[PDB]
Protein backbone atom coordinates (compact mmCIF):
# COMPACT_ATOMS: atom_id res chain seq x y z
CA UNK A 1 0.00 0.00 0.00
CA UNK A 2 2.47 2.63 1.23
CA UNK A 3 -0.32 5.15 1.80
CA UNK A 4 -1.27 5.76 5.45
CA UNK A 5 -2.98 8.81 6.92
CA UNK A 6 0.03 10.84 5.86
CA UNK A 7 -1.30 11.32 2.34
CA UNK A 8 -4.41 12.27 0.45
CA UNK A 9 -5.89 9.28 -1.35
CA UNK A 10 -7.54 11.29 -4.10
CA UNK A 11 -7.46 14.62 -5.87
CA UNK A 12 -10.34 16.95 -6.60
CA UNK A 13 -11.49 16.76 -10.23
CA UNK A 14 -14.52 18.85 -11.12
CA UNK A 15 -13.38 19.19 -14.77
CA UNK A 16 -15.50 18.52 -17.87
CA UNK A 17 -14.09 17.99 -21.37
CA UNK A 18 -15.73 18.30 -24.80
CA UNK A 19 -13.81 16.04 -27.16
CA UNK A 20 -15.15 15.41 -30.63
CA UNK A 21 -18.50 13.74 -30.09
CA UNK A 22 -17.61 12.45 -26.63
CA UNK A 23 -18.05 14.71 -23.61
CA UNK A 24 -16.54 13.57 -20.32
CA UNK A 25 -18.03 15.28 -17.28
CA UNK A 26 -16.80 14.66 -13.76
CA UNK A 27 -17.69 16.09 -10.37
CA UNK A 28 -16.78 15.84 -6.72
CA UNK A 29 -18.53 16.77 -3.49
CA UNK A 30 -18.22 16.35 0.27
CA UNK A 31 -20.45 13.93 2.16
CA UNK A 32 -21.09 13.20 5.83
CA UNK A 33 -22.51 9.78 6.56
CA UNK A 34 -24.51 9.82 9.81
CA UNK A 35 -25.10 6.61 11.76
CA UNK A 36 -28.59 5.28 10.96
CA UNK A 37 -31.13 3.45 13.14
CA UNK A 38 -28.57 2.88 15.86
CA UNK A 39 -27.63 0.01 13.51
CA UNK A 40 -30.99 -1.77 13.53
CA UNK A 41 -33.03 -3.04 10.65
CA UNK A 42 -36.63 -2.25 11.47
CA UNK A 43 -39.99 -3.30 10.12
CA UNK A 44 -41.95 -0.22 9.09
CA UNK A 45 -45.59 -0.21 8.11
CA UNK A 46 -48.56 2.13 7.86
CA UNK A 47 -51.95 0.59 8.41
CA UNK A 48 -55.38 1.29 7.03
CA UNK A 49 -56.73 0.77 10.54
CA UNK A 50 -55.30 4.19 11.31
CA UNK A 51 -56.44 7.33 9.57
CA UNK A 52 -54.58 6.14 6.47
CA UNK A 53 -56.68 4.93 3.57
CA UNK A 54 -56.17 1.74 1.60
CA UNK A 55 -53.95 3.52 -0.93
CA UNK A 56 -51.27 4.57 1.57
CA UNK A 57 -50.63 1.21 3.26
CA UNK A 58 -47.08 -0.08 2.91
CA UNK A 59 -44.80 -2.65 4.43
CA UNK A 60 -41.05 -3.00 4.47
CA UNK A 61 -37.80 -2.40 6.26
CA UNK A 62 -35.58 0.60 6.95
CA UNK A 63 -31.94 -0.37 6.96
CA UNK A 64 -29.00 1.34 8.68
CA UNK A 65 -27.19 1.52 5.35
CA UNK A 66 -27.23 4.55 3.09
CA UNK A 67 -26.80 5.09 -0.61
CA UNK A 68 -25.33 7.59 -3.03
CA UNK A 69 -27.82 9.10 -5.47
CA UNK A 70 -26.28 10.98 -8.40
CA UNK A 71 -29.18 10.08 -10.71
CA UNK A 72 -30.12 13.69 -11.55
CA UNK A 73 -28.60 15.77 -14.33
CA UNK A 74 -27.78 18.90 -12.37
CA UNK A 75 -25.25 16.83 -10.51
CA UNK A 76 -23.14 16.36 -13.60
CA UNK A 77 -23.68 19.53 -15.67
CA UNK A 78 -22.92 23.11 -14.79
CA UNK A 79 -25.63 25.43 -16.10
CA UNK A 80 -23.11 26.53 -18.67
CA UNK A 81 -22.12 23.01 -19.70
CA UNK A 82 -25.81 22.23 -19.97
CA UNK A 83 -26.15 25.19 -22.29
CA UNK A 84 -23.46 23.91 -24.63
CA UNK A 85 -25.36 20.61 -24.65
CA UNK A 86 -28.87 21.74 -25.45
CA UNK A 87 -27.93 24.48 -27.90
CA UNK A 88 -25.39 22.69 -30.04
CA UNK A 89 -26.64 19.12 -30.33
CA UNK A 90 -29.48 16.90 -31.43
CA UNK A 91 -28.92 14.01 -29.07
CA UNK A 92 -26.80 12.64 -26.29
CA UNK A 93 -26.47 9.32 -24.54
CA UNK A 94 -24.02 8.02 -21.95
CA UNK A 95 -21.25 5.54 -22.60
CA UNK A 96 -19.36 4.71 -19.38
CA UNK A 97 -19.05 6.09 -15.88
CA UNK A 98 -16.46 5.93 -13.14
CA UNK A 99 -16.79 6.43 -9.43
CA UNK A 100 -14.34 7.13 -6.62
CA UNK A 101 -14.36 7.58 -2.89
CA UNK A 102 -11.24 9.10 -1.42
CA UNK A 103 -9.85 11.06 1.51
CA UNK A 104 -12.21 9.18 3.78
CA UNK A 105 -12.01 10.34 7.37
CA UNK B 1 -10.21 49.80 -40.28
CA UNK B 2 -12.82 51.97 -38.60
CA UNK B 3 -15.80 50.17 -40.14
CA UNK B 4 -14.35 46.99 -38.68
CA UNK B 5 -13.06 43.85 -40.26
CA UNK B 6 -9.55 42.72 -40.90
CA UNK B 7 -7.15 45.34 -42.20
CA UNK B 8 -4.85 43.73 -44.74
CA UNK B 9 -1.58 44.98 -46.19
CA UNK B 10 -2.25 42.83 -49.27
CA UNK B 11 -6.01 42.37 -49.44
CA UNK B 12 -7.82 39.93 -51.68
CA UNK B 13 -7.09 41.20 -55.18
CA UNK B 14 -10.08 42.77 -56.84
CA UNK B 15 -11.38 41.33 -60.10
CA UNK B 16 -12.32 43.35 -63.17
CA UNK B 17 -14.51 41.99 -65.95
CA UNK B 18 -15.88 43.38 -69.21
CA UNK B 19 -17.54 42.24 -72.39
CA UNK B 20 -15.30 42.37 -75.40
CA UNK B 21 -16.81 45.13 -77.55
CA UNK B 22 -17.96 43.79 -80.90
CA UNK B 23 -18.24 46.51 -83.54
CA UNK B 24 -21.15 46.84 -85.92
CA UNK B 25 -20.70 47.17 -89.67
CA UNK B 26 -17.74 49.37 -90.53
CA UNK B 27 -18.15 51.47 -93.67
CA UNK B 28 -17.08 50.26 -97.09
CA UNK B 29 -14.58 53.12 -97.43
CA UNK B 30 -11.83 53.27 -94.83
CA UNK B 31 -11.78 56.23 -92.47
CA UNK B 32 -9.46 57.23 -89.67
CA UNK B 33 -11.91 57.46 -86.78
CA UNK B 34 -12.51 54.61 -84.37
CA UNK B 35 -15.69 52.59 -84.76
CA UNK B 36 -18.55 54.26 -82.90
CA UNK B 37 -21.25 51.65 -83.68
CA UNK B 38 -21.28 48.63 -81.38
CA UNK B 39 -23.54 45.60 -81.04
CA UNK B 40 -25.59 45.82 -77.85
CA UNK B 41 -24.45 42.97 -75.65
CA UNK B 42 -24.41 41.62 -72.11
CA UNK B 43 -23.24 38.38 -70.56
CA UNK B 44 -24.22 36.19 -67.62
CA UNK B 45 -22.75 33.36 -65.61
CA UNK B 46 -22.24 31.72 -62.25
CA UNK B 47 -19.52 32.88 -59.84
CA UNK B 48 -18.35 30.87 -56.83
CA UNK B 49 -16.21 31.80 -53.84
CA UNK B 50 -15.06 29.92 -50.78
CA UNK B 51 -13.32 31.54 -47.84
CA UNK B 52 -11.59 29.16 -45.49
CA UNK B 53 -11.88 30.51 -41.97
CA UNK B 54 -10.03 29.65 -38.79
CA UNK B 55 -12.14 29.58 -35.63
CA UNK B 56 -10.63 30.27 -32.23
CA UNK B 57 -12.26 27.71 -30.02
CA UNK B 58 -13.79 28.79 -26.76
CA UNK B 59 -12.87 27.39 -23.34
CA UNK B 60 -14.51 29.13 -20.42
CA UNK B 61 -15.29 28.13 -16.84
CA UNK B 62 -18.10 30.63 -16.23
CA UNK B 63 -20.76 28.89 -14.16
CA UNK B 64 -24.04 30.57 -15.08
CA UNK B 65 -25.45 30.60 -18.62
CA UNK B 66 -24.10 32.91 -21.29
CA UNK B 67 -26.06 35.23 -23.53
CA UNK B 68 -27.00 33.76 -26.89
CA UNK B 69 -28.43 35.08 -30.13
CA UNK B 70 -31.88 33.56 -30.42
CA UNK B 71 -34.86 34.03 -32.68
CA UNK B 72 -38.13 35.37 -31.33
CA UNK B 73 -40.26 32.67 -29.75
CA UNK B 74 -43.50 34.63 -30.18
CA UNK B 75 -45.70 34.22 -33.25
CA UNK B 76 -45.09 36.63 -36.11
CA UNK B 77 -46.80 37.62 -39.34
CA UNK B 78 -43.86 36.39 -41.40
CA UNK B 79 -40.60 34.63 -40.66
CA UNK B 80 -37.55 36.81 -40.11
CA UNK B 81 -34.52 36.41 -42.37
CA UNK B 82 -36.78 34.74 -44.90
CA UNK B 83 -38.95 35.68 -47.81
CA UNK B 84 -42.35 37.29 -47.45
CA UNK B 85 -45.50 36.91 -49.53
CA UNK B 86 -44.12 39.04 -52.36
CA UNK B 87 -40.94 36.98 -52.53
CA UNK B 88 -38.90 39.73 -50.85
CA UNK B 89 -36.03 38.58 -48.67
CA UNK B 90 -35.81 40.90 -45.67
CA UNK B 91 -33.17 40.89 -42.95
CA UNK B 92 -34.98 42.45 -39.98
CA UNK B 93 -32.13 43.51 -37.69
CA UNK B 94 -28.33 43.68 -37.52
CA UNK B 95 -26.49 40.83 -35.85
CA UNK B 96 -23.51 41.64 -33.68
CA UNK B 97 -20.57 39.31 -33.24
CA UNK B 98 -20.22 39.75 -29.52
CA UNK B 99 -22.17 37.55 -27.16
CA UNK B 100 -19.83 35.12 -25.43
CA UNK B 101 -18.10 36.66 -22.44
CA UNK B 102 -14.49 36.71 -21.35
CA UNK B 103 -12.43 38.23 -18.57
CA UNK B 104 -10.83 41.56 -19.40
Amino acid sequence: GADGVGSSSGNWHCDSTWLGDRVITTSTRTWALPTYNNHLYKQISNGTSGGSTNDNTYFGYSTPWGYFDFNRFHCHFSPRDWQRLINNNWGFRPKRLNFKLFNIQ
Amino acid sequence: PLMGGFGLKHPPPQILIKNTPVPADPPTTFSQAKLASFITQYSTGQVSVEIEWELQKENSKRWNPEIQYTSNYYKSTNVDFAVNTEGTYSEPRPIGTRYLTRNL
